[PDB]
DNA sequence: AATACATGCACAGGATGTATATATCTGACACGTGCCTGGAGACTAGGGAGTAATCCCCTTGGCGGTTAAAACGCGGGGGACAGCGCGTACGTGCGTTTAAGCGGTGCTAGAGCTGTCTACGACCAATTGAGCGGCCTCGGCACCGGGATTCTCCAG
DNA sequence: CTGGAGAATCCCGGTGCCGAGGCCGCTCAATTGGTCGTAGACAGCTCTAGCACCGCTTAAACGCACGTACGCGCTGTCCCCCGCGTTTTAACCGCCAAGGGGATTACTCCCTAGTCTCCAGGCACGTGTCAGATATATACATCCTGTGCATGTATT
């Protein structure tokens, strides 16, 4: 099996394959390949890198240390995806 | 010195107009702000909110609930045409997806 | 502390439209953020109209054309009708 | 005797209908939170979070991937096919107007 | 008043006299109609006290049930063994497991009211509140009454809204931090005399006056030096260890905050985010808890694993020193990863361990405690988490206890301290507890000492 | 005897020639009559400054060129060379101009 | 003087030039009428959004700046014409 | 004359000075000058709107150098942003040191 | 007293080439905030100067590669599209008379290419 | 008078809408500020109507090509058919690890004081930037010639 | 099959050859730089307490792995038909010139309308509290798959 001090599963791979499957059936697709998951993790890392870079820039400008919900609403609004709900 | 009539009570509105005027002045849009401006703007906001909430109330009536949840108004906006076109790049949190399965994926055999 | 919001007015028009219908907490936050976004978009458009026509003020004409711009067809028509009716009510009274 | 296995393409349909008729999240919250903290660690080190911030951009990333899988399924249907593939999301991200 | 001896309803029953005096106290509380707090020291027959109370109740007061007993899940089979060994006439049941055996258990025995006493762990009550709110409970006895430390926990609510007649409490260390623990316990047991915490503060020589204002109506507090007189009191030596070279360079490395290698860049990887004091606790315990402190590993357990933290250095020097001493040793690791590292090390030094991590199932738990407590036992080392292991067990076989790291609360340190000092010991109760310097751990034991001092001024009476 | 070209190479000649050029591929006067024809029913009797008509020709030409580029991407991904109305309908559906 | 059927004045080789700039080799039939519909609805959108600007400015003449602003608010900004 | 046709202020001479700085032997057509002028007006509008929304969000009223710094950190991507921030900070510290 | 000393403009006082005063005036009249800091239009004009310098460098390179001496809109289009970050900054911007980057798809190349 | 494939029920099974209790927690509402909005007036300046100058868009006319329109034929691409095989769906058994509930810190959001130097505003000077005009060099255009890719026989 | 020879148009490139928009030089103006006087946004310094991090506990549902099998993706063939390529025939775009009036647009006076500023008061918010909408549980009828096979026509 495995030996002790079990620290594993690099953090992008923590987004598990049935979660991408559940997102797929939520998106309404009948049948997935076996290669969709890796590039999907790449797409998600790219998108979160852009949005988190904007929110970190916002919170750096306000001289804070805690990313709020308002910072990521401003970051997503500045990208073209206005998120209702959280904050405001 | 007389009784204070709110301008929303003189416009027949339900939205406030003193807050809208204070927002227009402090929001740095122009150095001057007309007196028909906050009345007209609160009228448009009141019509838009009535327009959403009527359809969201119908959708909450379909799912046998009194309350209106984000799923109801999300289905109401994406089910309507014009409100969808107004809110195309707008992601309602806790909203879910309108049900749509493409017809070549049903078995039908 | 003090933080203004459009909660009670949304509740008022909700009770006006449907007299027996509640609303959540998060649906109230969604409607409040929606009203904030729409008002911000219309006010920014009227500001850009006032800059384009070399003006410096915002009267009802600039926001009426901003409503003409921002909304699709029948929604824009009915919002213009509602706004003109309300400003005639305000001026005549 | 003779156990009842469902045909390929039936549990898929019921899964699509069940997950489209719901509105909850799909990604589990603690791996997403640790992923967000590792992305945000790259830009600046000492970053706290709101604990509603991660829920906010979880809803954002979920809506993004749902739209991406939707038009990916669209173009895969267009290719006289049902299974989506890497070229599907590459074409969708290209003509979508992204990188 | 009542039974002036070790009574007759208990079978194989040797009640000591001070426990019988406490029994007279509880029955006088029952006559006065007041919920009380039985909160003396551990190892004073407290489970035998309440078992003797219900053995008096069913026999001479004709109370056949129900009287639930709330325990941590590490004490269910112990309590059921004490019920089956001392007062057998009470119908004895116990509930544990997933929803399937829970449904089977309620469908069998919990519908007709056939039992008399039902021991039940905490989370089982949180899951079966809908079942147990459909009963008329005579008593309510909570063993280890410190899950009710705050009065805002969902367990605290769900035990406050029991439609029941009597409440009784059973803990060892009834004070937790300043006043609000006693406040919440008083607002649980007798809620109709208690309104706000400012009332408790205004009632609080004023400290000893409020102490007797608790002690006379509803409190009982003793120590084994008052009643036992046949045992060593304690035997403690506070030994401080050195800091290894790897320990010191890891300490400077974590104090400059600019350390990691596990990518193309020298990032931080979130490990120095907010709570740097517990990161220094993790450092001072062992650097190998962090990533890559061992080299790019073929996972062998060298002596460099034990010579890279001074606690482990003194520990490896002392385990043959206790082997020639020839008695059972008792290690209490707070961090479970440190317990795993000690598991690897005692496998490397080839002694017999029984790991009590806190995620082990109960069926592999009670038999482990029994095999440690067998007559002429063999399992030399006994590795436990401090909380889920040292909360409520009895370990009178050993005599030396190794408190590896004292946490922020000194009273759970006293609980894991006196686990070995339960009924007393044939030998003396040696304590070899470790402490590292040049860190926050001295501040930990100092704040624990101030908490223990403000507990001591009121716990002397 | 009348030496011909193979079907498929004059199109490549035209592709290199028009991508090298930067002119207006649609002539200007029927485009101007089109713009007046569809502005005839918004407000009657307008005037165009003809830099407006130049700007409209540039905007619609750049828009249609980007549309045909993405449509060509679509009909290549669908294992074809020719483009067909399902490709441009997919291009506007994925890009979001069509709902 | 209202004009009639100028959309079919966008001739087939003009659409072929517009396509062969985009980089397409073979072009099937009946892509043409779809291209007419696309072009017509796009510049209907931008002509409505320009006429509204002109009628707000109280003019009778659509300037190039109204077209530039109407393309700007559509997220399709056009440079060059004196922005 | 003809009422001295109004001062249509634009960015012609500054574009032309910079063009003589980088490529000192290269002219520019007038339509390209209109392109660069519309470009610099658009980019100034983008940075101004971004710094305005930043100063609005922090509930302040003073657009100073820090908000333009974070506005060009938001707008410009990557290496362009870092080089522009370095150049702007150098210009501001020169103007403050020599005022 | 020196009621008008040597009028050293701020573009020469920042070591710049862009109209600091005109940018200050357009920030004041531009309805952007209540007050506008003094260190702001220097930073803004410097950033605009650097961006224009980058675009003109690439346009001059692409025009010299076409042997001409005047930057035309085609050279501006090829300069902005043959660079990644400028393409992402101008991912929506069409320019007039610009043309397209030359790019035939690899599939549409003729078969038996050899 | 038994085989071959097809159509269709039967029924075995599994999910699922629904009937009904009920536990709860969370939205609806009641109250007590107080701070923002309104009443009320002075004002000045931004907009509003007038007015002539004038550029500048719209019609008309001609004509001369250049592009569109129509036609053919065929060759190669789209599309249906079919063969296969392996790649993905589905069911089940272990296992792990998220999730809700604990304690248990303390960093850091956030509110309030408060003093100044920051920008606003105004005056006055003076000069740089827009406009106008002239002029000529870069570039578009055109002939024309020489290379450069393509297509087909045809002798390998 | 098949490279290649050679026509054979296509296209680059060269060399004039006009020509007309950059390009620079006055010009003179609205704008900006210098001075300086106020005032109040923000920098900076408090406290403070809210919530964010962080590990343990204990359940239990999903994730992982594997088995199996079959259904869809891929390739390959045929065919057929329909867009490409070229030729011939129209047609109407574009270039040029000229007129005409009309919107426009910069200047002028004037005048109401939003701003500024006190003074008071009542609607919006924060806090608390409680009952009912719904989340949950369990039970049961109600549909949907699936497929085994009985047979409903065909085959023999
Ligand atoms: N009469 C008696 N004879 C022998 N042993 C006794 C007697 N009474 C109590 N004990 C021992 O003292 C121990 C006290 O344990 P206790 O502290 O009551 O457990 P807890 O900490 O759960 O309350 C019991 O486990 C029992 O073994």
């Amino acid at each position: 099996a495995k030996r002790h001090r079990k620290v594993l599963r690099d953090n992008i791979q923590g987004i598990t394959k049935p979660a991408i499957r559940r997102l797929a059936r939520r998106g309404g697709v009948k049948r997935i390949s076996g290669l969709i998951y890796e590039e999907t993790r790449g797409v998600l890392k790219v998108f979160l890198e852009n949005v988190i870079r904007d929110a970190v820039t916002y919170t750096e400008h306000a001289k804070r240390k805690t990313v709020t919900a308002m910072d990521v609403v401003y970051a997503l609004k500045r990208q073209g995806r206005t998120l209702y709900g959280f904050g405001g | 010195r007389a009784k204070a009539k709110t301008r929303s009570s003189r416009a027949g509105l339900q939205f406030p107009v003193g807050r809208v005027h204070r927002l227009l002045r402090k929001g740095n849009y122009a150095e001057r702000v007309g007196a028909g401006a906050p009345v007209y703007l609160a009228a448009v906001l009141e019509y838009l909110t009535a327009e959403i909430l009527e359809l969201a109330g119908n959708a909450a009536r379909d799912n046998k609930k009194t309350r209106i949840i984000p799923r109801h108004l999300q289905l109401a906006v994406r089910n309507d045409e014009e409100l969808n076109k107004l809110l195309g790049r707008v992601t309602i949190a806790q909203g879910g997806v309108l049900p749509n399965i493409q017809s070549v994926l049903l078995p039908k055999k | 502390t003090r933080k203004e919001s459009y909660a009670i007015y949304v509740y008022k028009v909700l009770k006006q439209v449907h007299p027996d219908t509640g609303i959540s907490s998060k649906a109230m936050s969604i409607m409040n953020s929606f009203v904030n976004d729409v008002f911000e978009r219309i006010a920014g458009e009227a500001s850009r109209l006032a800059h384009y026509n070399k003006r410096s003020t915002i009267t009802s004409r600039e926001i009426q054309t901003a409503v003409r711009l921002l909304l699709p067809g029948e929604l824009a028509k009915h919002a213009v009708s509602e706004g003109t009716k309300a400003v005639t009510k305000y001026t005549s009274a | 005797k003779k156990p009842h296995r469902y045909r390929p393409g039936t549990v898929a349909l019921r899964e699509i209908r069940r997950y489209q008729k719901s509105t909850e999240l799909l990604i589990r919250k603690l791996p997403f939170q640790r992923l967000v903290r590792e992305i945000a660690q790259d830009f600046k080190t000492d970053l706290r979070f709101q604990s509603s911030a991660v829920m906010a951009l979880q809803e954002a990333s979920e809506a993004y991937l749902v739209a991406l899988f939707e038009d990916t399924n669209l173009c895969a249907i267009h290719a006289k096919r049902v299974t989506i593939m890497p070229k599907d999301i590459q074409l969708a991200r290209r003509i979508r107007g992204e990188r | 008043t009542r039974f002036e001896d070790s009574p007759s309803y208990v079978k194989w029953g040797k009640l000591r006299d001070y426990q019988v005096r406490g029994l007279n106290w509880l029955i006088s509380l029952y006559e006065n109609g007041i919920n009380g707090i039985l909160a003396d020291e551990m190892g004073l027959g407290k489970t035998l006290q309440t078992i003797s109370l219900l053995g008096y109740m069913k026999h001479y007061r004709n109370i056949p049930g129900p009287h639930m007993v709330l325990v941590p899940k590490s004490t269910l089979h112990n309590w059921m063994s004490e019920f089956k060994r001392w007062v057998p006439t009470l119908r004895s049941v116990c509930l544990i497991g997933d929803k399937e055996q829970r449904a089977a258990f309620v469908r069998d025995v919990l519908l007709p009211g056939e039992w008399d006493v039902c021991v039940t762990s905490y989370e089982m009550l949180i899951k079966e509140k809908s079942v147990f709110k459909k009963f008329n409970w005579r008593y309510l006895v909570i063993d280890e009454a410190h899950r009710i430390k705050n009065e805002k926990s969902k367990l605290s609510e769900i035990v406050r809204e029991f439609k029941t007649t009597n409440r009784l409490l059973l803990t060892g260390t009834p004070l937790q931090n300043n006043l609000h623990e006693l406040w919440s316990l008083l607002n649980f047991l007798l809620p109709d005399v208690f309104n706000s915490a400012d009332d408790f503060d205004s009632w609080f020589q004023k400290l000893v006056e409020r102490l007797h204002m608790v002690l006379r109506p509803f409190l009982l507090r003793r120590i084994k030096a008052d009643v036992e007189k046949s045992l060593p009191p304690k035997k403690e030596v506070k030994i401080y260890v050195g800091l290894s070279k790897m320990q010191r360079e890891w300490y400077t490395r974590i104090l400059m905050k600019d350390i990691d290698i596990l990518n193309s860049a020298g990032k931080m990887d979130k490990m120095r985010l907010l709570n740097i004091l517990m990161q220094l606790r993790k450092c001072c315990n062992h650097p190998y808890l962090f990533d890559g402190a061992e080299p790019g590993p073929p996972y062998t357990t060298d002596m460099h694993l034990v010579t890279n933290s001074g606690k482990m250095v003194v520990l490896d020097k002392l385990l043959p020193k206790l082997k020639e001493q020839g008695s059972r040793v008792l290690i209490f690791s707070q961090m479970t990863r440190v317990l795993d590292i000690l598991e690897d090390y005692c496998m490397w030094r080839n002694y017999e361990y029984c790991r009590l991590d806190g995620q082990t199932p109960h069926d592999e738990r009670q038999d482990s405690i029994n095999a440690y407590n067998e007559p002429n036992s063999t399992k030399f080392v006994f590795m436990l988490s401090t909380r889920a292991g040292g909360l409520g067990i009895n370990l009178a076989t050993a005599d030396v206890v190794i408190l590896y790291d004292s946490d922020w609360n000194p009273q759970v340190d006293l609980q894991a301290m006196d686990r070995a000092h339960r009924i007393g010991q044939t030998k003396t109760v040696r304590v070899f507890r470790f402490i590292t310097d040049n860190t926050v751990e001295e501040r930990i034991v100092e704040r624990a000492e101030m908490k223990l001092r403000l507990d001591s001024i009121v716990i002397q009476q």
